[PDB]
């Protein structure tokens, strides 16, 4: 979708907030260090997520004005919800009596319990990873060294074709070979594996102004197209 | 305001609530432990960070077959280390050079290489960043304090499948006798994302 | 500029809030009201605002999150502080301590005075009007039927040039003669004049959709370029 | 926080304090009278409507004469019926046909013809009006209630320049016998805007 999270190219938002490493903490509150372990955690598991793809689709359906005032880690709290209603793991009703009552009493203790076999569920997918590579029987249509063309589609559902290289032409500069299709994935539509190519664009076909620059970006064979003749 | 909810956004406390309101839950049901939350918030907030690549970037700067290896077949490589995991699956190393730098992001959301350089910076998730990079590389980078001359090209990586970069910079003027232990100490996170040079531990 | 307010194709924004003419109130606020007067009876004046260009540059400028919530009458005063301030009419300091004042006992009265000769200035503005239309010994590049092709170009500053019909291929409906260039005139640069032409766009030409809709749109010579042979 | 200022908006109260330090420091300077702001208020809130337009379409829709000479030239025209002013210079009225249907719109800002319809509805200011009518018509006008065929091409008008425009919508298959002051009591706002039809004044 041609949402406020494909801010590539956008002006307006500001100088960068540049911070020495050193000093750029990682969490400054604990619910922050809460939702990445429900995020590894669902996910491991495959609660509402088997991998990626409806983990971003969850953030790019926040509101304009909750993804910009939120945190980062807002974000991610936004796509677990969305996930594990969706998923019916978790009823509607049943999440905002929940939500109301911490806000009320933030200070409310939580009933802790444990078990290693989760943990060791956990462990397996943050050292195994969740490879997309898939193997097909399709020939790739296009090869390194040449020229195309990427589609002029607009689609309504997730997608990782950003929108300042629509209708443009590069050069293909790899065939990493397939992996899975976001845009089907993400809506549980059967990851439906196509060839992953990695394009080069030129700074003034993308913006119109000749610079020594260009921009590598991996797009899937169905954003692009042959180069009419 | 019945006519413009839109204009109003939910307050920070909202989305802190919820994270707890999804941990009690979650636990409540017996679906997710305690044990298995803390796990992870150790291995990424003590367990993984930028010291992972910087060990590679010294062993490339000081062994020409590991390099050649590392920029040929970057998984092969990376999997032996053992610097592999969870949105770490698949990596490209670009190398700088006199003439030729690179700068990652990841304009439509934030993806990193947690296995390899660990969580990344605040400003790396942000609008600001990632709107720019692309467009006008030349900015930001004087924004970070790197001014590149016109002769020298930017190639900028966009990540926008899970395959992940990481970029390898030049070996600084003033090592040389340096060892490889005592040249990863030198080797900042900035300067494996692109947007820092490693400066001579000469001064 | 690529900035928030160029929402033309985006998605997320939700379904819209529609209300019956007789029941959809104009102002709910007095300072909106209030706005209204401000705008009008600067601009009547030529206080740091000539024509519209100015006015809309000084929106666009805004901050992506101060956009999307400030009401729609929040962008008008974000507008007149902005050129005020530019135009040195009001000083910086002067301005905020007032606004904290206000902030501080909003129902601080505030000193009446008046005088029927500025009011006839405003008249003359409201029933004149500012016809941006002027004359040019330039021969126009573009004939009615023409098909044309608007140009890849990213200004930094303002530019009434919509990002969903850049690199696009239309058809000249009319030629309407030269008006005030936006682009130049909302930054002082002196309004230079330019042919103005109303294009004509097929869905399929922008969205990469075949549907019986198209879209006319009004842009400058300047965003236009010939079609290469 | 003190990173993420972008995150936090400034409260609707901000703009009302500015609004109101605006009006006493024109007024306190002399560049601004309190008269001259009243008049506005007067001439935007109970002085311009959708009434002007209203009368311009039941002229058009009982004189065929009239109805030509808007459709060629429409700035000539209005400037005869006096319905000209600031934001209202330069207008084109777009006939809407069996076959053609109208909507017009301003997705950069909100551009709309005030000497003639008046202020905008709320909804017309607001993105999600602004961002999908150029890219989706058919679905925006069903929440509107008009459903048209995929045989009725629909005709987009985006506000780019100062060039405003109007929307005549067709004579309801119900009227006949009424007169031009009867007519002009059924032709709605949203009519001339194109995101609704003159409903037939039968029932
Ligand atoms: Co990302
Ligand atoms: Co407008």
């Amino acid at each position: 979708m041609n949402g406020i999270h494909d801010v590539g190219g956008m002006d307006g938002f500001g100088k960068i907030m540049y911070v020495k490493e050193e000093e750029d903490t990682y969490f400054k509150h604990d619910w922050e260090r809460l939702t990445f372990g429900l995020v590894a955690g669902c996910m491991a598991q495959g609660l509402g997520m088997k991998a990626f793809d409806e983990f971003r689709i969850g953030i790019e359906k926040m509101r304009p004005v909750d993804y910009l005032t939120s945190s980062y880690y807002g974000h991610w709290i936004a796509t677990v919800a969305y996930n594990l209603l969706e998923t019916g793991v978790l009823d509607e009703k049943e999440l905002e009596d929940r939500t109301q009552a911490f806000m009320e009493k933030p200070d409310t203790k939580i009933q802790r319990w444990e078990n290693p076999k989760l943990v060791k569920v956990v462990e397996k997918a943050l050292l195994e990873g969740l490879s997309p590579v898939r193997e097909v029987s399709s020939f790739p249509r296009f090869e390194v060294g040449e020229r195309i063309k990427t589609r002029n589609i607009h689609p309504t559902g997730h997608t990782r074709f950003p929108r300042y290289v629509r209708d443009k032409y590069g050069v293909i500069e790899e065939v990493y070979g397939a992996h899975v299709f976001p845009d089907d994935a993400a809506h549980r539509k059967g990851e439906n594996p196509q060839y992953l190519y990695r394009v080069r664009f030129d700074a003034e076909e993308l913006w119109g102004v000749k610079q020594n620059d260009s921009v590598y970006i991996d797009l899937w064979e169905g954003y692009l197209e042959p180069v009419s003749h | 305001d019945p006519r413009f909810p839109h204009h109003h956004p939910r307050p920070q406390s909202f989305w802190e609530a919820r994270a707890k309101a999804l941990e009690s839950l979650l636990i409540e049901k017996r679906l997710l432990s305690s044990d298995a939350i803390e796990r992870v918030i150790k291995h990424y907030e003590h367990e993984l960070g930028p010291m992972n690549g910087a060990k590679v970037v010294a062993k490339a700067w000081t062994d020409p077959e590991f390099k050649q290896r590392l920029l040929e077949d970057p998984e092969t490589v990376l999997r032996e280390l053992g610097y592999f995991g969870l949105q770490g699956e698949h990596i490209r190393v670009v190398e700088n050079t006199d003439t030729v730098h690179n700068v990652v992001v990841c304009t439509l959301c934030s993806c990193y290489p947690w296995p390899l350089l660990g969580l990344p910076p605040s400003w790396y998730k942000e609008p600001a960043y990632r709107s720019r990079v692309v467009k006008e590389p030349r900015k930001v980078l004087q924004e970070f304090g790197l001014d590149l001359p016109d002769s020298v090209e930017i190639r900028v990586w966009d990540s926008s499948s899970e395959v992940r970069f990481m970029v390898l910079p030049q070996r600084p003027e003033g090592t040389e006798g340096m060892t490889e232990e005592e040249l990863a100490q030198i080797v900042t996170r900035d300067s494996m994302i692109g947007v820092a040079k490693v400066q001579p531990p000469k001064v």
